[PDB]
């Protein structure tokens, strides 16, 4: 019976639709533990800058 | 394996696997475990490549 490794562990994202205006900031970023500093996505639908 | 392929036949018998029509391995590297499983049927596992 075939058994299989994965990816999403290693990798994970998450997207936000923007209301309200504000929301400066976002907060723990994707649910729990840490994001990582090194690597860096913000997309506005344009990748955000560095 | 790949380049030109396996071919690799349950004939008639007991199915590989579903249809049990012959299951082709044109993945390059591959291993090949299947066994004569109590439902008529031969399960391989995943093209396993190592």
């Amino acid at each position: 019976d075939k058994i299989t490794s994965s990816d999403i562990s290693n990798v994970a994202r998450k997207e936000f639709l923007v209301e309200v205006q504000g929301q400066t900031d976002f907060l723990d970023v994707f649910r729990g533990t840490s994001y990582n500093v090194n690597n860096i996505r913000v997309k506005h639908r344009g990748n955000e800058l560095y | 394996w790949n380049v030109n392929p396996v071919t690799l036949v349950a004939a008639s018998g007991d199915t590989i696997k579903g249809s049990a029509v012959p299951v082709e391995i044109n993945v390059r590297f591959s291993d090949l475990e299947l066994v004569y499983c109590a439902p008529g049927r031969w399960e391989y596992v995943k093209n396993k490549q190592i």
